[PDB]
RNA sequence: GGAAGGGCACCACCAGGAGUGGAGCCUGCGGCUUAAUUUGACCAACACGGGGAAACUUACCAGGUCCAGACAUAGUAAGGAUUGACAGACUGAGAGCUCUUUCUUGAUUCUAUGGGUGGUGGUGCAUGGCCGUUCUUAGUUGGUGGAGCGAUUUGUCUGGUUAAUUCCGUUAACGAACGAGACCUCAGCCUGCUAACUAGCUAUGCGGAGGUAUCCCUUCGCGGCCAGCUUCUUAGAGGGACUACGGCCUUUUAGGCCGCGGAAGUUUGAGGCAAUAACAGGUCUGUGAUGCCCUUAGAUGUUCUGGGCCGCACGCGCGCUACACUGAUGUAUUCAACGAGUUUAUAGCCUUGGCCGACAGGCCCGGGUAAUCUUUGAAAUUUCAUCGUGAUGGGGAUAGAUCAUUGCAAUUGUUGGUCUUCAACGAGGAAUUCCUAGUAAGCGCGAGUCAUCAGCUCGCGUUGACUACGUCCCUGCCCUUUGUACACACCG
């Protein structure tokens, strides 16, 4: 799905910084509550990550919960060019 | 340095609510304070009646669901610090405490 | 299902081998001359050209149009 | 679709503006006390919510 | 600033949603239940599970992730809601744990009869007064059927059911459909109340021995 | 079983009440019509799917968009894979949907092959869960013993008794486990306990009015957190009924009838919960519950516009309004309960008070996140007049004109006002429903649906009866005996 580079960078930055991320199943929501990016773009990017196993997805009561994995952490570090010392706040 | 401190207690469990009220009353009495209450408001009975069946077949049977809320009011003639110290006592889950002035 | 009218085809952008190449002219001395206007909009900035339509000039980024007679 | 067309119909009221917070179905929504749950979901989750059957 | 009715209803809805989310997330890790305690400027969530090692993860990574996601989803203030993990005492007396164990055994290819008998024996040896396991669905044939296994005391009518009976229902997504498993465990009177209801049965009369 | 015996039930009858079935209309079903008039269901479908659909809901129909087709491989490609867009045309349409004209963006995509995803798409005769029914009745099953070659049987019974497989007893059975009961909720009594400025009473102080007007009496309004109190209101703990006591009948039993007292003597009344075994009963259209099958880009996905679900020779079900004087209309008069209520933005929900207006409604100050404000909170009914047996001042169907509010949109009238029009209907055939006391019936009120719509459902109170307290005649249910050529079990 077509996503702007700035939106993808923001989503990846937030995911790496927080270690987790939730999203209501609202495709037409203008903006994600925690991220300025549209909810649809956030959901689809997270689905893309889950497809290749960068994240674990859970669904309950019309909500998505995404938890980063080790492979996802490595991919986000390489893609954001962050130093190896910096790690998600969860750890 | 004396004020009418209003304490509002709300819970779904009558036993826990009454026990907390008694503990607060005894704590206030032990300090030689003036205690008015507890005043028990009429019980709030949230009622929902929904059809048992998940479809439209069979005899129309209904489930009466009730959620009871019990509220208590306690008035103390003492200072903010002493009422705060009294309310610092342990409170069991399911009981909501609110402390205000007038 | 049955269809009456012919199937519609979604728009596909026409391929221009070098659209940027025709936006500049280079002289022998090395001076560069631009054959198309530049959008005055600050957001577009310098280097953003406007189409030379047969009745107006159109900017592809901000959509600004200037009609000339 | 086009932004001005896709999902452009107002949804400020009516059954289409509300859905069950548990299953997302738009039918038989219990709006009393702000539950916002369809009747089936509410009957399933009443014990957890705190609704007891006395009569 | 909402009314008491809406406040209490929202508390119940939050409890139900958290229960469902925790069940979905910790299905395999084992999830006996959850308890929510509210204190001034602090809320505690206790996850009762049979395998707290998996729930916590390595160095509490999983539990920290769960706390962060719960806070973000439920608008909780930073450093105001915190999660604990707790062992379940006498896991055999919890239907949810036994139902999950039976689900695991059935998904592992174990025979339904053997699995149900093992669960029944474990429940009985764990001190349960009585217990019952029902497995419904397409078993051995395209025609659905029900298998009932029962041993010990059991009550089904009246108020004492709500406290002396602990029951759970679960679904197993097998290759050819869905198998519904129901576990029903009858507790025993406990004067302390830790392992059973702190109330005797209505029709139980005890006469003290004369001097 | 159109076989016998015993017992039981207003989803049976008897004795009766209200009725329904007849009229108008509301609403659901079939049929018909239609582009569609989406569809499930036929005691146990038919105001049911909480299903009162203008848009959405929506699943149907006529059209237009979009991908919200992850991931892997291959192709193309920075000499640009691909996105967006001004103006004109096109289009129902400020959908670049598409074409003309050519600008912008940059590997996020496009193309092909696999694999996914979504689907109120089929299958409830593949399923889970849930619910309904068998079935509101009292029924159901082990262990060890006894009998039989065995299927099976006794326990679980001749009799008495009970609402009860409830008990007393008899006994090849003894001990047990479910169901019943116990249980829990509401209501009924407490001048006894605890506590109430978010509930009241009493007396006092002051003030208004009336009466002899000072003092005295009647009735109102306001203050006393140092006036007192908890009868009235609220809500916690407890008490209270156990047939306790008296007379008869009954096996010296279990128990039954009557009776004083008592708030209560039908299990005090009404509910919740509710066994074994089953139905190819309903639900895939509650579910990110689910197998398989279908479709998956010109889509059965999603969204936008419009229409339809409401269409009217006809038949049926649940209901609302009536046929009138035990009444209609117009005054005066005054007694409830269960409940529900806000994002404060100028303001969103319940709305008090003031002003404007005939009404419908509008404007302005404000109260209430609530025993604090709406709530000082109904009708039937009571009382006095008009009407006078006339389809009449009964009845309010149909229809015209016109004015307001909700909504983006009111036409196929959304709903609500004013005037005007004034249909059948004069008590309803065969048939047929519910009901035994604060019950039937009448009367209204709150909530669910809800931007606006209740003739529906779930509850509430107000006035308040007739008849019976018995039976198995009809319709069925439980047990026993008995016959069977039935076991898909007499719809055999
Ligand atoms: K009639
Ligand atoms: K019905
Ligand atoms: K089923
Ligand atoms: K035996
Ligand atoms: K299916
Ligand atoms: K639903
Ligand atoms: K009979
Ligand atoms: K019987
Ligand atoms: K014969
Ligand atoms: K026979
Ligand atoms: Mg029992
Ligand atoms: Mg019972
Ligand atoms: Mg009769
Ligand atoms: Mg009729
Ligand atoms: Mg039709
Ligand atoms: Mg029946
Ligand atoms: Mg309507
Ligand atoms: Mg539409
Ligand atoms: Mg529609
Ligand atoms: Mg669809
Ligand atoms: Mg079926
Ligand atoms: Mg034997
Ligand atoms: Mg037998
Ligand atoms: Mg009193
Ligand atoms: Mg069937
Ligand atoms: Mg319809
Ligand atoms: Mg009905
Ligand atoms: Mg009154
Ligand atoms: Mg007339
Ligand atoms: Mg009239
Ligand atoms: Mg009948
Ligand atoms: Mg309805
Ligand atoms: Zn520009
Ligand atoms: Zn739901």
């Amino acid at each position: 799905m077509i996503i702007s580079e700035k939106n993808r960078r923001e989503i990846s930055k937030y995911l790496f910084q927080e270690g987790v991320c939730y999203a209501k199943k609202d495709y037409n929501l203008a903006k994600h509550p925690l991220i300025d990016v549209p909810n649809l773009q956030v959901i689809k990017l997270m689905q893309s990550f889950k497809s290749k196993e960068y994240v674990r997805e859970t669904f309950a009561w019309m909500h998505y919960y995404w938890y980063l994995t080790n492979d996802g952490i490595e991919f986000l570090r390489t893609y954001l060019n962050l130093p190896s010392e910096i790690v998600p706040a969860t750890l | 340095q004396i004020h009418k401190i209003r304490i509002t207690l709300s819970s779904k469990n009558v036993k826990n609510l009454e026990k907390v009220c008694a503990d607060l009353v005894r704590g206030a009495k032990d300090k030689r304070l003036r205690v008015k209450g507890p005043v028990r408001m009429p019980t709030k009975v949230l009622n929902i009646t929904t059809r048992k069946s998940p479809c439209g077949e069979g005899t129309n049977t209904w489930d009466r669901f009730e959620l009871r809320v019990h509220k208590r009011v306690i008035d103390l003639f003492s200072s903010a610090d002493v009422v705060k110290q009294i309310t610092s006592i342990t409170i069991e889950p399911g009981v909501e405490v609110e402390v205000t002035i007038a | 299902k049955t269809y009456t009218k012919p199937k519609k085809i979604k728009h596909k952008k026409k391929k221009v081998k070098l659209a940027v190449l025709q936006f500049y002219k280079v002289d022998d001395s090395g001076k560069v001359q631009r054959l198309r206007k530049e959008c005055p909009n600050a957001e577009c900035g310098a280097g953003t050209f406007m189409a030379n339509h047969f009745d107006r000039h159109y900017c592809g980024k901000c959509g600004l149009t200037y009609v000339y007679q | 679709g086009h932004s001005n067309i896709w999902n452009a119909h107002p949804k400020n009221y009516g059954p289409g503006s509300r859905t069950c917070r548990v299953c997302g179905n738009p039918h038989a929504i219990i709006r009393k006390y702000g539950l916002m749950c369809c009747r089936q979901c509410f009957r399933s989750n009443a014990k957890e919510i705190g609704f007891i059957k006395y009569r | 600033q909402i009314s008491k009715k809406r406040k209490f209803v929202a508390d119940g809805v939050f409890f139900a949603e958290l229960n469902e989310v925790l069940t979905r997330e910790l299905a395999e890790d084992g999830y006996s239940g959850v308890e929510v305690r509210v204190t001034p400027v602090r809320t505690e969530i206790i996850i009762r599970a049979t395998r707290t090692q998996n729930v916590l993860g390595e160095k509490g990574r999983r539990i920290r992730e769960l706390t962060s996601v719960v806070q973000k989803r439920f608008k909780f203030k930073e450093n105001s809601v915190e999660l604990y993990a707790e062992k379940v005492n006498n896991r055999g007396l919890c239907a949810v744990a036994q139902a999950e164990s039976l689900r695991y055994k059935l998904l592992g290819g174990l025979a339904v009869r053997r699995a149900c008998y093992g669960v029944l024996r474990f429940i009985m040896e764990s001190g349960a007064k009585g217990c019952e396991v029902i497995v419904s669905g397409k078993l051995r044939a395209q025609r659905a059927k029900s298998m009932k296994f029962k041993d010990g005391y059991m009550i089904s009518s009246g108020q004492p059911v709500k406290e002396y009976i602990d029951s759970a229902v679960r679904h197993i997504l097998m290759r050819q459909g869905v198998l519904g498993i129901k576990v029903k465990i009858m507790l025993d009177w406990d004067p302390k109340g830790k392992q059973g209801p702190t109330t005797p049965l209505p029709d139980l009369v005890t006469i003290h021995s004369p001097k």
